[PDB]
RNA sequence: CGUGAGGGAAAGGUGAAAAGAACCCCGGGAGGGGAGUGAAAUAGAGCCUGAAACCGUGGGCUUACAAGCAGUCACGGCCCCGGGGGUUGUGGCGUGCCUAUUGAAGCAUGAGCCGGCGACUCACGGUCGUGGGCGAGCUUAAGCCGUUGAGGCGGAGGC
RNA sequence: GUGGAGCCUGGGAGUGAGGGCGCGAGCGAUAACGUCCGCGUCCGAGCGCGGGAACAACCGAGACCGCCAGCUAAGGCCCCC
RNA sequence: GCCCCAGGCGGUAGGGGAGCGUUCCCGAUGCCGAUGAAGGCCGACCCGCGAGGGCGGCUGGAGGUAAGGGAAGUGC
């Protein structure tokens, strides 16, 4: 049973006991969130119009990570124009616990 | 208070407006002396009072 | 308003004692900034493109010979060649004004007296000329060696009999100054330095 | 065991004696000792002392089988070039290299 | 006091090369071509992260429009199917669907021209 | 170098100690390998460290229907280290840098590359702001006295 | 009408070779990627981005950054794409 | 009231602000250093937005030098 879910306004297919990087969520490390459930996709295929009624997945938060230093550089020519920023986008380390109905 | 604990007023001392070190100090390459002309050029102009 | 501290045969006498009870850092920071500034040699030289022991003759012709145009040699732009706005004989020197040397200088002492590492003292009976002594007094002065202490009095018998301890700095009451009131951890002065020091902060 | 002999400060061009010293990279030190002594070549002379050499160093000092002996690897270094000119027309000079090569021979012995 | 250059200068070199390691030729042993091809990896950087975005998107339209294909109706079709069958599921989650779930997909597909 | 007046270089560093490598071997020698001294010998005299350019030698990926300001994104493959690192086969995108220009990828200028030197300062005046001192006051210069890195006096003078 | 609006007082500027497009004119030949003006815009400085195949000023639109999200602009929806 | 609210963030000339690094003075008769300084090479490791900084490995063999300030022959 997989679902197709919401957040940082994305859409993640999951799947129970799936570590799943998202968007920095505001949420203690060992915390849990149930989410935004786009479909579940599955036996009961049930398609969420928008979201699924009842249903949503749980997920405890394993972490939040920085992600690796993507090195944002821009640069204009005959200008001496030079831009370097480091730069590293922090994300939600996640797990799937489960996907209720 | 020993000596490591003196300090000017912040803002008591200033840098000075270093120029021609590069595009990243915003003061690179014409030391804010724009482009070419008699003001620009080392010496400069007459008095300009008069 | 700062009770002072005063060793002597006759115990610990004490001083009130008139001083500028509050402590402006940024007015010694300006006081030490002069005498470490008026003390610079500045004996920093170079030699520009006419000072330089080259000749005044061009290279090479200005046209026509496929290299760069170039002077003399003794140009800044050649290996060699003289400085560009290199530093001359320059004088640090300045006249940092007179009653905020004296102002300073006493809030200096503020801040040592007020924060307890003030010692007048009466007499030196133990010293007399020998290092020996003057450690043994010290010791028996209340002092170990870890406080680097001012010592400021008219007596050559007792600074010419501590100048070799590392930890104390030697001062006549004329060389009274900011600076090494700041270099130390303690301070201590004779009762007549204490009183070329009020004179001075007159 | 590898032995090792090395020209250094062969007054030759180090780009010649390349073409020469990469012609018995690998082989048989018996095929490479032939080979030099019948390539049409000023830096074969040199390749081929520093080969017997090595040979010497192989079986003497290192005491090697001089069987099993081949090139296992050979090169040429470059030198300290020795400037010298070569007046040119009209007045200008030229400075030729006058290159100096550091020969490396290194030997093992083959098995099976 | 004299302040050569010391160190500095190949410190910045050494970066830049460090930056500039699997370049062809010199431009990744000359700092100064090796400086000018980093500044155009770094525009070429910016410009294909925004790019890449409208590229995968590209993707996603293609297979969905391949899957859909398969089962009568066009891409616009699905489309405007979908949006009007209130759902909001993105074109990346739509792409693969349909090639892991071609029944889950074929039933995205039911509801499309159950749209109309 | 210049007839000459005159111009005018480069060029320091073994090791604590020469203890500077006896002797053997290869070699005509050089040089090399051993041995030896040495804390160390890629400290061996062309000697502290020893960068880059440059040069080669081995290994990994890759390349002979193939289009390219040399990159960048994705995907894949391979190799390596254990999720990363190296290579790029394919696809997409993509007109070097500097100056000077209305306008440069420009077939406008400069640069062969690397390493080092290389250019907005100082003085004394003025003016603005500012951090502090004093304040209808502010303030000293020359010099003098002191230490010999210690400052104070000095009111002449200036505002 | 609260805006990187306005005014005043001071310090520091650079600029004082502009150009294209539209419109209104002059000159020109109702020629010029021409010249010279006025109004405006853009470039300059936005040769950052989409379209126009390619293209500074034509159309869209003002690039703080990241995302393997979504909606549109001009322009397109036979393949390249 | 360190956080939230709203808005802003293309950029030459140019104006302003904020930092990084180099040599040297104070800190320093101090502290680090043969268990290895500086320096060199390397890192996919950590910090920073960046200038850069740590930290690690090997070379190197003897100097380096803090916080916090000052002064420049300071960044190619």
């Amino acid at each position: 049973m997989f679902a197709i879910v919401k957040t940082g306004g994305k859409q993640y297919r999951v799947e129970p006991g799936l570590k799943l990087r998202v968007e920095k969520l505001d949420a203690e490390p060992g915390a849990t969130v149930e989410l935004p459930v786009l479909l579940l996709g599955g036996e009961k295929t049930v398609v969420g119009t928008p979201v699924v009624e009842g249903a949503s997945v749980v997920a405890e938060v394993l972490g939040h990570g920085r992600g690796k230093k993507i090195l944002v550089s821009k640069f204009k020519a005959k200008v001496q124009y030079r831009r370097k920023k480091g730069h590293r986008q922090p994300y939600t380390e996640l797990l799937i616990k489960e996907i209720r109905g | 208070m020993k000596l490591s604990d003196l300090r000017p007023n912040p803002g008591a001392n200033k840098r000075r407006k270093r120029v021609g070190r590069g595009p990243g100090s915003g003061h690179g390459k014409t030391a804010t002396r724009g482009h070419k002309g008699q003001k620009s050029r080392s010496g400069g102009l007459k008095d300009p009072r008069r | 308003v700062y009770q002072i501290p005063v060793l002597s045969p006759s115990g610990r006498r004490e001083l009130a004692a008139d001083l500028p009870a509050e402590i402006n850092p940024h007015l010694l920071w300006e006081v030490v900034r002069w005498q470490l500034a008026k003390r610079r040699r500045g004996t920093a030289s170079t030699k520009t493109r006419g000072e330089v022991a080259y000749s005044g003759r061009k290279i090479w012709p200005q046209k026509h010979t496929g290299r760069a145009r170039h002077g003399d040699i003794g140009a800044p732009i050649f290996v060699g060649g003289g400085v560009v706005f290199g530093p001359k004989p320059r004088d640090y020197s300045y006249t940092l004004p007179k009653k905020v040397r004296k102002k300073g200088l006493a809030m200096a002492v503020a801040d040592r007296a007020r924060e307890g590492k003030l010692l007048l003292v009466e007499a030196f009976a133990g010293v007399n000329g020998k290092t020996k002594e003057f450690l043994a007094w010290a010791k028996e002065a209340g002092l170990d060696g870890s406080e680097s202490v001012l010592l400021v009095t008219g007596n050559e018998l007792v600074r010419r009999a501590a100048r070799n301890l590392p930890w104390v700095v030697t001062l006549a009451p004329e060389g009274l100054n900011v600076y090494d009131i700041v270099r130390t951890e303690r301070l201590v002065m004779d009762l007549d330095a204490w009183e070329v020091f009020q004179n001075r902060i007159g | 065991m590898e032995a090792k002999a090395i020209a250094r400060y062969v007054r030759i061009s180090p780009r010649k004696v390349r073409l020469v010293v990469d012609l018995i990279r690998g082989k048989s030190l018996e095929e490479a000792r032939n080979i030099l002594r019948y390539t049409n070549k000023r830096g074969a002379y040199f390749v081929a002392k520093v080969l017997e050499s090595a040979a010497a160093n192989a079986v003497n000092n290192h005491d090697m089988l001089e069987d099993r002996l081949y090139v296992k690897a050979a090169y040429v270094d470059e030198g300290p070039a020795l400037k010298r000119v070569l007046p040119r027309a009209r007045g200008r000079a030229d400075i030729i290299k006058k290159r100096t090569s550091h020969i490396t021979v290194i030997l093992g012995e083959k098995h099976g | 006091p004299r302040a050569k250059t010391g160190v500095v200068r190949r410190r910045k070199h050494k970066k830049i090369l460090k930056l500039a390691k699997g370049y062809w030729g010199l431009r990744s042993k000359s700092f100064r071509k090796a400086r000018e091809t980093l500044f155009a990896a770094g525009n070429y950087a910016y410009a294909h992260r925004k790019r890449r975005k409208r590229d995968f998107r590209r993707l996603w339209i293609v297979r969905i429009n391949a899957a859909c294909r398969q089962h009568g109706l066009n891409y616009s079709t699905f489309i405007h199917g979908l949006k009007k069958a209130g759902i909001e599921v993105d074109r990346k989650n739509l792409a693969d669907l349909a090639v892991r779930e071609p029944q889950v997909f074929a039933e995205l597909v039911e509801r499309a021209k159950a749209a109309q």
